[PDB]
DNA sequence: TGATTACGAATTGC
DNA sequence: CGAATTAAGCAATTCGTAATCA
């Protein structure tokens, strides 16, 4: 009845319009306002909803799987990359498509995304693809602009974009394999491409094409490949040496790849990609046994269980490398924000993040143990229940708990003086 | 259109097909109160008591409701002043003009806007005696307002004190909004923003908003 | 004025607002005092200096302290100290409402501020000084300085009071009466003036009698009047027209009575009188203020209450009178509904439940029996009340089923002697009660006559006097005075509000005395939390004495012991893993020593967490502990007052008062656990529950397996404080004063929150009571600590356990001996539930008795008991189905009407709505009603029941079963047999029988 | 057409 | 003729109907 009620109703309607583009926080706020409205006005046309499957398909069409025809207007061509797809919303987090969660992103991507959102009101969402720890902004939709200005803006803020092609067409051509090959070459890039997204000036709906064919080839070995510090990527090579690309560890788990067997793969002009939709306990240990015992599944990658030590602490804080404990306090005072980061977090979180353990698995392992702690330091530990050791990740982590306790005691006794 | 005959005045009630399942009980309830009701001069004239029974109910979305007709010069349709003399219609027209933007208007009428049905809770009143026929009308008002509620989507009440227990008076829940009376002290009705809220509520339930600028008379 | 005793306080709703006081002097003169009324706000000195328009008046309040009572979770032990500010406060008064952006203490009423700031008690006796009073009218005075007028208080003295009780009876032909078609036939009054005179008179409408009948009535003793001015109140029967009747009623309701008491008069009686007066004539009932500047008409308004459970929903309705002259209009219907619980709330049911007595047969023969009652039959006082009610009564119910007509009545000095018209009864002592009358009002109205008019006159005068009888029985005056004293509320507002309002007076007084303000700055979040601990029973049938031990005010005493207040909580410490849990435990045990701080472990708040510790401070006493101390002191006072009582009425009144104070003390906890309350504290509630669980576990552990040998007693485990180490001895070997040759074993069987059921291997009750008393003294002196004490409740014989909250037993009180009559106690069984049946209870009672007798005898060859019980049940059910001699009154169930349902389909609400649609009498939003299951007569026994709720029908007072309808016996029979089967031990035979009759699968424990 | 589980409502004991 | 300060907690059983499964 008052102005505050009108603003609440408008903001609830705004949230209702974009509900597939949501996460935990938006759903919680929407539910709270629905409760307030149904309490105040005794009935409201919308109800409380709790599952919420994130989808984008209302802005897309059915993929073209064979040659087709085009004719009118100017067209803008964009590439489609390989890897997990994410969508950034207004004041929200990265949310995984289909299984909406809140992925964690560094700081620079966060700042860039926040400022490009702050550039103007009319961004429905931003599309991102993660490919071997390489963020790539792929596309952005709006009812006012075209994905050109925002592309340049993102470039000048520091997050990479693909090169966008503006072209014109008059006559009646059948968009075919040869034209697709030429236009794909016209991108002049080495990252994997799977499809093309093209628009007509003004139309909201965006349609994509995909020319491919089936193939069968043998699987010769599953081996890891370094893509960073402590982060490994899966890979399978062929008899001819071809490289079958795999998005994620989850892709192998759900695709049930087998050593020394035959699988079905869709191959394209350059590369090939393994196909999904073929239990879990057998595979999750078979892969680790094949590659090597000293590997543990860190989220969507493979990590090492190495000896680690003093300098593995240093690289995370982004400080000058040191081999002396006394140096670990010297420049922290000189550093403006490193000490703030130290004080804001806790010892357990930083100690876990320094050796890169998974969150849930390590928490379960800790909750399945017993400790003897003296002077806020760990001196002894043991296992109480051995059922949790069935998971290969848990046993690999238990393999080097000594390094964890060493770095834990170091961080504790340096926090005793850093604050 | 169908008509039924009652024992007392006006001896003829004409109703639309949307008011079918209520007419029999309305006649039965009216037969026992007409004799005492008509002992006194009432506004409006008894011939104008049931003239909103003609309006269809399957094409309405919003209902604006008062507690009584005008004590003097009752026309028959709620919230009407052909000469533009009543204070309530003045303030309502002022609010609608402020919301829309039209400056020069000769008159306002709520019975012309599509999807809006003006209503009076009590259908009669003594001349110069506000709320003097409540006991006679109670059951009829209950029944008719309950029937209207089943068809509309948003129900808007004018008067905080008059409709303090509107939820107890109805069985099935409906979107109820209660606002200050137009003649409220302290000029409270000026700061009310119930019309935009109404439009937001209907657009929240996949219902077309209401054009309040349509009711102006030039 | 000088000496005055307060009666009522009320407000004025005119152009200018005022507060009124009604008081009476020693001689009997009535004095009114009028007070200006303000709007009270509490502001800081800075805000007071920054008020752009100067306030009307401001009074300093001194240095005070403000605490933020918001609760935040903490993952480490660097807990920030609570935000606490000290500043000078002011109290500003405004004639009109004002908005202040930074105003605090906004949860209290204006009348509470008036009382507490001016130092005035609502029910005190004062010695006013006229220097501060100005006379404006005969009987009214004006006071501008209430603080100096009410400065002197005097001892309480007695004053005379005036009352009016009335009841009416309206004509009807086929249904509930209608104001537009049906007239009033009778109207009765009970009139008490300030001199103490009691007058009874009934007015008969002559407009529905023939002239010859009128002449006969006048010749028989009645008085005929034609005008209002020619009536005398000193005559019982007066016959006149309807207009004169309404004018007399209007004249009587316009006086300045202290109380006008009715039964459901705010919905039917006064409404009917007002509407009929406005229909026949144009007159209205006018109430005027003591200063005669505001005049209002009678118009009954409705106050609707909503439920605080899910989807809110309306769950009660109440009707009130809008008078502004000081008279209190009291409806006993609402008071009885809100006070105590029955199956129905009609006048007949309340009279039957309240006015009963046992009677001895004195004479027999023909169709009459003479009964005698005295102090040697039932108790001290019951016979007196029965004789008091019998002065106007007409029909007496004998043995709960037979309705009898009174022929002659004799009132002895101490008891009563009544003769009734009933068949011969072959016993010596029977039960008498005042209940239903076997008269048909509709038939008597169809053929009206002079004798019928006189009979209805008697019935109406009895109905009018029942109001006074119930008024004296329920002790409304004492409760009103005590509530006005304690809650700091006007006398007319005591029985209107729940716990959230009646505690604001003491809370405000306590805050002002302590100089504390509580504020919030965040949003309150709600989480589930656990409750008390209930033990599973070990056996069903015991055959040994069971000792009952209970805690005295467990939760308030826990709050006092732990200092659990939202403003004394140091913090909540949580950990998500076993490592930080250990580190935080080690550091917490030494940062917060255990003689001052108390730490309580709790169930984790969220699934991710695994630990939760709440630390409380005990250096400064909190607010909730002092509220609880006040309420406990009041309960103790009324408990000793009950202990000193002699008559039944005083005992009942005092027991009810102490029960209400207990309930309020527990409601303090309930509010402290309520989300939408201003005293919300999640941690405090969880801590109180956890400490209660610790206490029950401690008592059960120390009592289980506790033998006594020679003159010495042994406890099972070491007796140590389960929170921190104390200075008391922890030796489980304790002196006893009992004789040496006693040897017994003790065992724990059942428990529920503040209770431990202890079993003793004995059979007599004198030794059991002596041992229980000694054990209670020992536990109080050695086992318990601080402010924890137990009480020996009773000794239970023949205890039977059905479920976790269902048992039956015979009770011997603490003050009892072997040669005493046992009392039957039922808790949760299918005899105290209001929605089971009336025919079910008789069958289960007789079958439990038969089972107990048969088990006492004992054959049980292979399955003898089960076979015999099944055969008897089958025969009884078949006989009941074939004969159909059981009345419909035995198959009636009760349910409450409310609008608080999830989803609007809800067959129950639809049934009630349809009944309201198709009948004149309406079921309101807090009204209990009767219903039963009815099916067509041609339908034969049904094996599979597909729908049940479709056969529910509402049984009105005028319901008569049709010739094409029958009671749907199958539901009742299924429920009764399912309940009976559970008591037996065999399964296969029960399954086979239940399948044979109903074809379904029985459920067991 | 059985079997089983889950949910809401009503009432009682703390 | 105009207006207009409410609200205790959880544990336990019994019954019918809707929803899901051999
Ligand atoms: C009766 C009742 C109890 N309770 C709670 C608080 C009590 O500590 C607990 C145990 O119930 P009771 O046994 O009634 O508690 P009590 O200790 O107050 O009894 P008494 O002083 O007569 O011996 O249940 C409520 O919350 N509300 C209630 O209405
Ligand atoms: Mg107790």
């Amino acid at each position: 009845t008052s102005s505050a009620d009108l603003t609440n109703l408008k903001e609830l309607l705004s949230l209702y319009k974009s509900l597939r583009f949501s996460d935990s926080v938006a759903i919680e706020k929407y539910n709270s306002l629905v409760e307030w409205g149904t309490s105040t006005y005794w009935k409201i046309g919308v109800q409380k909803v709790t599952n919420v499957e994130t989808s984008i398909s209302d802005y897309y069409d059915e993929v073209k799987n064979k040659p087709f025809n085009i004719d009118p207007g100017y067209y803008i061509f964009l590439p489609v990359y390989f890897g997990s797809v994410f969508i950034y919303s207004k004041g929200k987090n990265m949310v995984e498509l289909g299984s909406g969660n809140s992925f964690q992103i560094p700081d620079e991507i966060r700042s860039a995304c926040n400022k490009v959102l702050d550039s103007d009101n009319g961004i429905d969402f931003l599309r991102f693809v993660l490919l071997n720890n390489r963020w790539i902004m792929e596309d952005a939709i709006s009812k006012y602009q075209s994905p050109v200005n925002i592309f340049k803006l993102a470039s000048e803020y520091g997050l990479n974009i693909p090169n966008y092609l503006e072209i014109e067409i008059e006559e009646d051509t059948l968009f075919d394999d040869e034209l697709y090959s030429i236009m794909e070459r016209s991108f002049d890039d080495t990252f994997p491409k799977i499809s093309i997204s093209y628009i007509k000036l003004g139309e909201l709906k965006r349609q994509v094409v995909d020319f491919f064919k089936f193939s069968f080839m043998y699987i010769e070995s599953i081996k890891v490949d370094r893509i960073g510090d402590n982060i490994f990527i899966p890979s399978v090579i062929t008899k001819s040496g071809k490289k079958i690309l795999v998005k994620d560890v989850d892709h192998l788990i759900r695709s049930k790849v087998r050593e020394h067997t035959f699988v079905k793969v869709k191959k394209k002009n350059t590369f090939s990609i393994l196909y999904d939709y073929d239990t879990r306990g057998e595979v999750i240990k078979r892969i680790i046994d094949t590659i090597g015992r000293d590997y543990y599944v860190n989220g969507k990658y493979f990590s090492k269980v190495g000896i680690a030590g003093l300098k593995q602490l240093t690289n995370k804080l982004d400080i000058n490398e040191c081999a002396t404990v006394d140096e670990l306090v010297d420049e922290i005072n000189k550093s403006g924000t490193v000490k703030r980061k130290i004080k804001n977090q806790s010892v357990f979180d930083l100690s876990r993040e320094c050796l890169g353990y998974p969150e849930a698995d390590f928490i379960t392992l800790v909750n399945n143990m017993r400790f003897k702690i003296e002077n806020c330091k760990v001196v002894n530990f043991n296992i109480e229940n051995t059922n949790c050791l069935n998971n290969p990740s848990i046993e690999t982590i238990y393999g080097n708990f000594n390094q964890f306790v060493s770095i834990f005691n170091t961080v504790t006794d340096v926090k005793k003086r850093l604050f | 259109m169908n008509s039924v005959t009652i024992s007392h005045a006006p001896y003829t009630i004409t109703y639309h097909d949307d008011w079918e399942p209520v007419m029999s009980q309305l006649v039965e309830f009216y037969n026992e109160v007409a004799s005492w009701l008509l002992r006194d001069e009432t506004s409006p004239i008894p011939d104008k008591f049931f003239i909103q029974l003609k309006q269809p109910l399957r094409n309405k979305r919003v209902c604006v409701c008062g507690i009584d007709p005008y004590p003097k010069d009752g026309t028959g349709v709620p919230f009407e002043s052909p000469n533009f003399t009543k204070k309530s219609i003045k303030e309502i027209a002022s609010s609608i003009s402020r919301l829309t933007g039209v400056i020069d208007y000769k008159g306002y009428n709520l019975n012309i806007i599509d999807g809006v049905i003006p209503w009076n809770y009590y259908l009669s009143c003594k001349l110069g005696e506000t709320k003097s026929h409540a006991i006679y009308w109670d059951k009829i008002s209950k029944l008719l307002l309950q029937h209207i509620t089943k068809h509309v989507s948003v129900l808007y009440c004018l008067g905080k004190t008059d409709f303090s227990n509107i939820r107890a008076k109805l069985e099935s829940p409906v979107t109820t909004i209660v606002g200050y009376h137009p003649a409220a002290r302290d000029h409270q009705f000026e700061k009310d923003r119930s019309f935009e809220i109404i439009n937001v509520l209907l657009e929240l339930d996949n219902k077309t908003p209401i054009n309040w600028a349509q009711g102006f008379i030039y | 004025s000088m000496d005055v005793r307060c009666i009522n306080w009320f407000e004025s709703h005119g152009e200018n607002r005022f507060l009124y006081l009604k008081s009476r002097c020693r001689n009997g003169e009535t004095v009114f005092i009028r007070f200006p009324h303000y709007f009270y706000y509490v502001v800081t000195d800075e805000i007071y200096q920054s008020l752009s328009p100067p306030p009307f008046n401001a009074r300093p309040m001194g240095k005070m302290r403000t605490i933020d009572i918001d609760e935040t979770i903490s993952y480490n032990l660097d807990i920030k100290d609570r935000k606490c500010s000290v500043a000078d406060m002011w109290l500003i008064e405004e004639p009109k409402k004002r908005s202040i952006q930074n105003a605090t203490m906004d949860e209290f009423f204006n009348i509470s501020w008036f009382y507490i700031s001016n130092g005035i008690s609502p029910d005190g006796c004062y010695s006013l000084d006229e220097q501060y009073l100005t006379k404006i009218n005969n009987g009214c005075y004006h006071c501008d300085d209430p603080r100096n007028c009410f400065a002197k208080e005097i001892p309480r003295f007695d004053i005379p009071r005036s009352y009016l009780f009335l009841d009416i009876e309206c004509h009807f032909d086929k249904k509930f009466p209608s104001v537009f078609i049906n007239p009033i036939s009778h109207t009765s009054y009970c009139y008490i003036d300030l001199s103490g005179k009691r007058l009874l008179f009934t007015l008969i409408n002559e407009e529905m009698l023939t002239e010859q009948e009128i002449q006969e009535a006048v010749d028989r003793g009645c008085l005929r009047i034609q005008s209002l001015m020619e009536m005398d109140y000193e005559r019982e029967l007066v016959l006149c027209s309807e207009i004169v009747l309404l004018r007399i009623a209007k004249q009587l309701l316009e006086l300045t009575f202290d109380y006008v008491v009715t039964f459901n008069g705010h919905n039917f009686d006064l409404r009917y009188i007002t509407n009929r007066l406005e229909l026949l004539t144009g007159e209205k009932i006018i109430f005027r203020s003591p200063d005669k500047k505001e005049a209002v008409h009678l118009c009954i308004y409705e106050r609707n209450q909503s439920s605080h459970k899910g989807v809110c929903g309306m769950a009660n309705t109440t009707f009130h009178v809008n008078n502004n002259n000081g008279t209190i209009f009291f409806d006993l219907y609402s008071f009885i509904q809100k006070s105590e619980k029955l199956d129905s709330y009609k006048l007949d049911s309340i009279s039957k439940n309240a006015f009963s007595c046992m009677g001895k047969v004195l004479n027999r023969g023909v169709r009459e029996m003479t009964f005698i009652g005295d102090d040697t039959t039932d108790a001290k006082g019951k016979a007196d009340t029965f004789a008091k009610v019998l002065t106007t009564g007409n029909y007496v119910t004998v043995d709960e089923d037979i309705i009898c007509k009174v022929i002659r009545k004799d009132i002895l000095e101490n008891g009563f002697k009544v003769v009734l018209s009933c068949p011969t009864l072959p016993n010596d002592i029977y039960k008498l009660s005042f209940g239903k009358d076997d008269i048909d009002l509709a038939q008597m109205y169809k053929d009206y006559n002079l004798n019928i008019a006189l009979d209805m006159a008697r019935y109406c005068i009895h109905d009018a006097c029942l109001c006074q009888y119930l008024w004296e029985y329920y002790g409304v005056e004492t409760k009103t005075d005590a509530g006005a004293a304690t809650y700091v509320l006007p006398q007319s507002m005591v029985f209107e509000y729940r716990a959230s309002t009646i505690i604001k007076g003491p809370l405000l007084k306590l805050l002002l005395e302590t100089k504390t303000i509580l504020v919030r700055s965040e949003t309150k979040q709600k989480f589930p939390y656990e409750g008390g601990k209930v033990f599973a029973p070990k056996q069903k049938m015991f055959s040994n004495n069971v000792l009952i031990f209970d805690y005295n005010s467990l939760y308030p005493n826990v709050c006092i012991f732990g200092n659990l207040s939202p403003e004394t909580l140091v913090g909540v410490v949580v950990s998500t893993n076993r490592l930080e849990e250990e580190i935080n435990n080690q550091l917490l045990l030494q940062k917060y020593p255990p003689p001052r701080y108390i730490t309580v472990h709790c169930e984790p708040r969220l699934p991710n967490l695994i630990s939760e510790i709440a630390i409380f401070d005990r250096s400064i006493e909190g607010t909730i502990p002092r509220l609880l101390r006040t309420f406990l002191a009041e309960r103790a006072r009324y408990k000793k007052m009950l202990k000193q009582a002699t008559s039944s009425t005083e005992k009942a009144i005092y027991d009810s008062m102490q029960y209400t104070y207990k309930i309020v003390a527990n409601s303090v906890y309930g509010l402290m656990g309520f989300r939408n309350s201003a005293l919300y504290s999640y941690a405090s509630a969880k801590s109180c529950t956890s400490i209660g669980r610790r206490m029950i576990l401690y008592l059960e552990s120390v009592l289980n397996g506790a033998e006594l040998s020679n003159g010495m007693l042994r406890f099972a485990n070491t007796l140590s404080n389960p929170f921190y180490m104390d200075d008391r001895d922890i030796n489980p070997i304790v002196k006893t004063s009992l004789p040496i040759d006693y040897r017994f074993r003790f065992r724990s069987v059942y428990g529920d929150t503040d209770s431990v059921f202890t079993e003793i291997d004995s059979q007599d009750v004198d030794k059991s009571i002596e041992i229980a008393k000694e054990l209670e003294r020992l536990i109080n002196s050695r086992v318990l600590f601080n402010n924890f004490k137990i009480e020996f409740e009773a000794v239970y014989k023949n205890l039977i356990m059905q479920s976790k909250k269902k048992y039956t037993t015979m009770k011997y009180s603490a003050s009892s001996n072997s040669k005493s009559v046992p009392e039957r106690i039922n808790k949760g069984t299918s005899e105290t539930r209001r929605d089971v049946s009336k025919f079910h209870k008789n069958m289960i009672k007789t079958y439990k008795t038969r089972l107990s007798e048969m088990l006492s005898e004992g054959r049980m060859n292979s399955n003898q008991v089960c076979i015999d019980i099944l055969r008897s049940l089958e025969t009884d059910l078949r006989s009941e189905f074939d004969s159909r001699s059981s009345p419909l009154e035995l198959f009636m169930l009760s349910r409450m009407h409310h609008s608080n349902y999830k989803s609007a389909d809800n067959p129950n609400m639809y049934l009630v709505t349809e009944y309201n649609k198709n009948n004149p009498e309406t079921i309101e939003l807090g009204e209990r009603y009767y219903f039963a299951y009815i099916c067509p007569a041609n339908v034969p026994w049904t094996k599979k029941l597909v729908n049940i709720k479709t056969y529910e029908t509402i049984i009105d007072r005028s319901f008569k079963l049709g010739s094409n309808q029958r009671i749907f016996y199958e539901v009742y029979f299924k429920r009764l047999t399912s309940e009976i089967v559970n008591l037996l031990d065999n399964k296969v035979l029960c399954i086979s029988f239940f399948q044979r009759m109903f074809g379904s699968r029985p459920t067991f424990y």
